[PDB]
């Protein structure tokens, strides 16, 4: 029960923003209260519009 | 400036900065952080939360009398 469904749409609308990605950090738990031992992977099309 | 506008995607509440500013239907209205400093007559030296707190404000300010 991790999927956060978040604000980023499909069909642009949306775009992933970076806090999108970050927010996502709190249904890790205190496992992501780290920052050194978690990885990230973003789709493609969440690199592009993180930029 | 398009208050009324924007109040047709977005009704009530404005959203978080960031997801503001990543709805493509919002980028007619406005345009990144330039246009919205340079409306609010705002400048870059005043730091975008400033900015973005009187872009709320005036949402808010703005609602339709009702």
């Amino acid at each position: 029960s991790a999927k956060v469904v978040t604000e980023a749409k499909a069909d642009g609308s949306v775009l992933v923003t970076a806090k999108t990605i970050s927010k996502l950090r709190r249904k890790l738990g205190r496992h992501g209260l780290k920052l050194s031992k978690l990885v990230l992977i973003v789709s493609m099309d969440a690199y592009y519009d993180l930029l | 400036i398009d208050y009324s506008g924007l109040r047709t995607i977005f009704g009530e509440k404005l959203p978080e900065s960031h997801i503001f500013f990543a709805t493509v239907a919002a980028h007619k209205y406005v345009p990144s952080y330039a246009f919205l400093r340079r409306e609010l007559g705002l400048s870059s030296a005043h730091t975008n939360r400033k900015v973005w707190k009187k872009f709320v404000e005036a949402y808010g300010k703005a609602i339709p009398p009702a």
